[PDB]
């Protein structure tokens, strides 16, 4: 038993519908209401205003 | 913070695996089940050694119309005594017992035996309750993951709450050397050689 | 500087199992239940042995209407001296006293017997609690992590405890050997063949 | 609580393999003919050496009609006294009994031997099954997975084992070696120097 750990590098890659067993670990499962940039990773997304 | 329950017991092997805590016990969907049955059976095994608890001595037996001894469904040994029954030995087969030396299924009068018992959770004392759960633990975890090191470390402490078992049964018992087998009702004063000399 | 409380038990093991200490109990959003379950089952394992500080001598027990001993929901152990009754013996089934010797449920008089009893955490001395703390905090990082590291520094840390504890008991409650079975009224003067040659 | 059956055996030997339990016996679609048939294989093998449960002393056997001895086909061995025959030695050869010493097959008289037999798996008993169910299940994974942890953890659980059903055999079947060959009527009263010197 060794005890071992990897990470996840970016968050970036957004949603997939494809089985767990063949998507690449960074992509996602569900997103709502986020904008993902590269310039800032994951973030929530910018309000709407009234005109 | 009373006695062990069961429900405190199959959490307490979860958590030794390594995964969650359970709600409840009935109606559940996880491995509790699994967990209940290396529990019983853990508790079958120590159960069937014969200990201090689970053994009534100068019981009696009685036959049914067939000259047949019958026992129940949880009854793991018998002994005669030799020197009270010379020419009839007995060995346990199933649920009948077995006169081998008249090579005969049947008896002639009723016998005296020591009987020992197979119990259920709630009558089992707390040291025997904390003994089964360690076993049981570390059993169902080599059984499910099949790790080493895990299996040391259980190994670590299964050894420590074997130690504390034991202790606590003969600090209950109270065993002695001198008064021969427990058969014999006890003449022995065990009169104390270090105090009454002043 | 009061007593160590339960928060800052929980507090502790948290730090030792490496998390971030946690505000308070009640309502809890974090790792308090599992702190909590691990410091009642280790001080449950502990007070289940026996020792000066939950024992009661000599107390009587009363039987129900139907001549049948049931004992409290904390009770650990009840002892019944041998010499005392030589008729009649008994152990500890579930939460009531089995006749082993007659295999009965009966009695025919009250006893003198001698229990342990099961303490809530408010009520248990420092040394004690000490010994606890320590020996749940590294129960619970060997069960949940399961590293090297983390687990030789819990071992030091809880054999120095566990020395200090056995210390600190035997030297309060002054063990002898020649006032033999306790249950005896001091006879002994100790005197002292260190003193009073001058 | 009963005794452990042939589907709890066949469904501990499966998770001591590392497999998924299975549900029946019959019809089945996994591995249930290969635990089947380790545990019938190591149950013989445990069986054919000779125990104090399935050995019948002073039988009587009979010849047929041309001073042949026949044996039965679950006879596993058969010793015959040289003091009481001092002109015949038989050895068994496959289901008859063989003259050694007169390089003959039939006899002149009916013989009184001690015989072993090979009992099937419900009327084993408690101790007998533990043992038997696991070396099967570490036979049969040294001879299919063949990996290294799982064989040394086997090894542990086989060496337990082993102790374990030693020392009930023993304090079942009171041993001993002043009475001698046990087919002589017990003469002996073992009178213990422990007990009466007061």
């Amino acid at each position: 038993m060794p005890l071992i750990s990897s990470s996840i590098p970016n968050l970036i890659n957004g949603v997939s519908q494809q089985p767990a067993a063949l998507r690449l670990a960074s992509q996602a499962e569900e997103v709502i209401n986020c904008m993902p940039s590269p310039v800032e990773g994951l973030k929530k997304r910018p309000p709407m205003q009234h005109i | 913070a009373a006695r062990t329950s069961f429900l405190d017991a199959v959490n307490r092997v979860l958590q030794m695996l390594g995964e969650a805590p359970v709600n409840s016990l009935q109606g559940q969907f996880g491995l509790a089940k699994q967990a209940e049955v290396a529990l019983n059976d853990v508790s079958r095994t120590i159960q069937t050694e014969g200990w201090s608890f689970n053994t009534d001595l100068e019981k009696k037996l009685e036959r049914n119309s067939s000259n047949e001894i019958e026992l129940s469904s949880n009854v793991s040994r018998v002994v005669v005594d030799n020197l009270e029954y010379p020419d009839i030995d007995v060995v346990q087969r199933g649920d009948k017992l077995y006169d081998r030396k008249n090579n005969r299924y049947t008896f002639d009068e009723d016998l005296i035996v020591d009987m020992t018992t197979i119990l259920e959770w709630d009558l089992l004392p707390e040291h025997a309750r904390q003994y089964i759960t360690i076993k049981a633990g570390r059993q169902l975890q080599e059984a499910i993951i099949g790790s080493a090191e895990l299996t040391k470390l259980n190994l670590t402490q299964e050894v420590e709450a074997r130690s504390a078992f034991l202790e606590e049964e003969t600090t209950k018992s109270e065993h002695s050397m001198l008064r021969g087998h427990l058969n014999r009702t006890s003449p022995v004063n065990t009169y104390i050689p270090s105090r009454t000399l002043e």
